[PDB]
């Protein structure tokens, strides 16, 4: 008819981009205040009972 | 970004296999809300109030109106989990249970919106209504005002909405949701448990940032004309930081 | 020990005088403030068909499933029976006409919750 | 940034597999269990779970709890009514109440997530013997036991945690980041826990 | 756990001596303290109909829907009924008198929430 | 003054419609409130009130 | 003493419209909120066979006791059953069509604790 | 007045598959959390005989009083009795397959306190 913006969304502009990614889903990390870490000298190891 | 995932137990010397992040968008269009309103020179000058003042002020008023709708539209509709009380439990347990839905897909909610009927629901329910039960006689004694009701469940906001604001079809010129807004009814959505920061509104306008104000004289009829603009859209990011409580 | 005086559970009724023919008493469990309702009494006024339903939609009677549990003759009441309907389940009970003239129907029982 | 993104994916997601390791060890190698078989599934299962570790002569001191185990809890007219909890912050604060982390006899309480188990539905993983979870007959939901008797051991060749390494392919232009750790969780005494059973 | 000891619910009885011929005992639901009714006795006296009726008026019997539910004959005891009324949903029961002479009729029950 | 509304959506270069403030009055009649006494001079100075 | 208005706990409904000649409504204890169910009422449609099944598996069903409870012919309602099943003991009711065509089942009962 | 909803107590069950031609069902009220059951229902899968027995000793059956309740012939259910057993009463029933070859035996009830 005029111009409008829905004929020319790609000719005259380009839609806006977030320069923010917005974040997926987080899971919740525990196990390093949840259990006993052991800081191992080698992969393969024992402890005595 | 598409959700964090776990690392693969591999063998000693084997190749490091990838799974890098993968990335969508969601996408605004912001639709254009508008309110007018007409009034004759005659009335303009008889009134003992300022008719125009008033009508931008309705003009306005409006406009945040329309805003609130798309929003709770969005809010409503596009909530990716969901609480059915089937008709059972629906006060704190109702929020709790919404709020373990959110948690279960792990996000952590702090804002909730709510129906008149899901209000009334909750400040009847025992666990708040006994002073004993509620540790406090705040909801009996001041209702909505109490603290506590932009306090539980691990909530930090209460955002009590009116029963006109969603699109139920049923206002001219809108076009409806695919819910219904309410607590009466089986498959009604009387509360909105949400994360504040992952729904946005998105405010668009050519000549600033916000409400255009426009006036006209028509010099032909004697008629000075207000009109009112906004675009708006409502968007998740996240719609499962977001569960809805169904009646 | 404890001592407590139990009443008895919210009282449910549906009723509709001057039925005509075909025409049907629609007991919706929506009417109930616990959306379920266990009926048990139909009391009649003339012969009439009880019929169970199950809706498709949540909030409306269209049809899924349909059973006609009896059908009663003349003036009467049936007494203490258990028909159960809810909300949630979307459940009605239908009571029809079929005395080729109109009817006052009167169905009472008691509110259950879902 | 793409490449700072990434290394922040390969770490969480090494954070996210030492959870899952734990996770997976802790559920399925605990000597005691509980079975509430439906019925009294807030404070009396944790007080009973406790009361497995107990007969065995171990005392708990943590929980690990899945989201459905969380929202029955929190749903238990012990911890919601203010009366009976003495205190009104599960009611208002919820998992951030200090009496979450101190139920029981209890210290601390661990939250976790629905996917950190090894259902053997993510790839590479193998499984372990449970379903962790809250909703159905058998599920685990918690884990109630002494955090001094389960070891998450750490291995890495160079330094103590993480190793994050970067790599140009000049024949391909890719850049790549890789993430390694090495972990292992055991009990040194299984009798120490016990799992809470739908 | 915690026990308790439950009474039962609130007893209600209609009671009227010396009822004329074709005059009748109106149970009204407004005498009860929570609103509604159910009775469980009619002890006769001579022959009655029972008569299950809703009113158009709030506080009054204006009739609307009526069902004769039963008659019964001679004197005795219809124990173990469940008929059912209300002062909201404007429900009465009224027992009239059909022996040709003057009868007392007695009918217990229970009071039921609405 | 009429209650506030929706602000409607709109296309494009369309026109806005009107929804103005509509306006009605509640009248007031105030009815004349009357009470009266009389009192002999006798009975007024016998009265131990 | 202390006065409580007793309603009464969750209703319970299966339902199925349309089930095909040997086909069943398979009435599962695990859609029951308190993980028990009592089922007092079959609308049946047609010819029916009830069943009560034990499973080996704590969550499908695999077949380890079956009992035929027994049949019903032609449409109808059976009233006043106390069949029971729970998810922990792992018992379900089949109800499973004979009819030689299409009917509509509902059941309905109560929940009941485990 | 104060309103609650009453979910009815803990279900029992007591079940075997292939129980062999002479072979029982021993229902121990010890299985119950409470320690006492009412057997509503025996769905038996082919004859039964049903006793009722004392034991002499407070966790094992050693048999005192024994009372042969009822048999019941082919496949089918009792339904709604209340057969009566507990812990501390060192009462117990017993369902004995009685049909020539093995049968699938369902008892279903109600935890009852102490
Ligand atoms: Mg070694
Ligand atoms: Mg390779
Ligand atoms: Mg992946
Ligand atoms: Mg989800
Ligand atoms: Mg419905
Ligand atoms: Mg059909
Ligand atoms: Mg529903
Ligand atoms: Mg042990
Ligand atoms: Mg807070
Ligand atoms: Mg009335
Ligand atoms: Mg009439
Ligand atoms: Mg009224
Ligand atoms: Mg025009
Ligand atoms: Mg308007
Ligand atoms: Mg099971
Ligand atoms: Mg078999
Ligand atoms: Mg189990
Ligand atoms: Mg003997
Ligand atoms: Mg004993
Ligand atoms: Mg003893």
């Amino acid at each position: 008819f005029a111009a409008s913006d829905p004929e020319y969304v790609d000719t005259l502009f380009r839609e806006q981009l977030l320069e923010v990614v917005m974040e997926g889903r987080e899971l919740r990390k525990v196990a390093r205040e949840a259990s006993n870490v052991i800081n191992a000298n080698t992969r393969v190891g024992d402890v005595p009972i | 970004a598409s959700d964090e995932e776990f690392a693969r137990p591999t063998g000693q010397g084997a190749e490091i296999r990838d799974d890098g992040e993968t990335y969508t968008t969601v996408a605004w269009n912001a639709t254009k809300l508008t309110e007018g309103s007409r009034v004759t020179d005659e009335m303009r000058d008889q009134a003992m109030v300022d008719l125009i003042e008033r009508n931008i002020q309705r003009v306005g008023a409006s406009l945040e109106n329309g805003i609130n709708r798309v929003f709770l539209t969005e809010l409503v509709d596009n909530a990716q989990n969901n609480h059915d009380t089937a008709g059972s439990n629906q006060g704190y347990q109702a929020l709790n249970s919404a709020v373990g839905e959110v948690d279960k897909d792990d996000f952590r909610p702090d804002t909730y919106v709510t129906h008149p009927d899901y209000r009334t629901q909750l400040f009847n329910d025992t666990n708040l209504a006994y002073a004993n039960r509620a540790g406090t006689n705040e909801v009996l004694r001041n209702r909505e005002d109490a603290p506590i009701v932009g306090d539980i469940a691990g909530l930090d906001m209460h955002a009590a909405m009116s029963s006109a604001t969603y699109d139920d079809g049923t206002d001219i010129g809108w076009s409806g949701g695919s819910e219904t807004w309410g607590f009466s009814s089986d498959g009604d959505k009387g509360a909105v448990v949400y994360d504040r920061d992952n729904i946005h509104t998105i405010l668009y306008a050519p000549n600033g940032q916000d409400v255009e104000i426009k006036d006209y004289e028509d010099p032909i009829r004697d008629i000075t004309g207000v009109n009112g603009r906004l675009h708006v859209d409502c968007q998740y990011s996240q719609g499962r930081s977001s569960a809805t409580v169904q009646y | 020990t404890d001592t407590i005086v139990n009443v008895q559970g919210s009282f449910f009724s549906a009723s509709a005088s001057g039925v005509a023919d075909t025409e049907s008493l629609l007991i919706d469990p929506q009417d109930a403030k616990f959306g379920a309702i266990e009926i048990h009494n139909i009391a009649h006024g003339g012969s009439v068909d009880v019929e169970l339903l199950t809706s498709s939609d949540d909030t409306e009677l269209v049809e899924d499933a349909a059973v006609t549990l009896d059908s009663f003759t003349g003036e009467g009441i049936s007494q203490g029976n258990q028909i159960e309907a809810s909300d949630n389940t979307n459940t009605y009970i239908r009571i029809t006409n079929t005395s080729g003239g109109a009817i006052d129907i009167i169905a009472t029982g008691r509110e259950v919750s879902q």
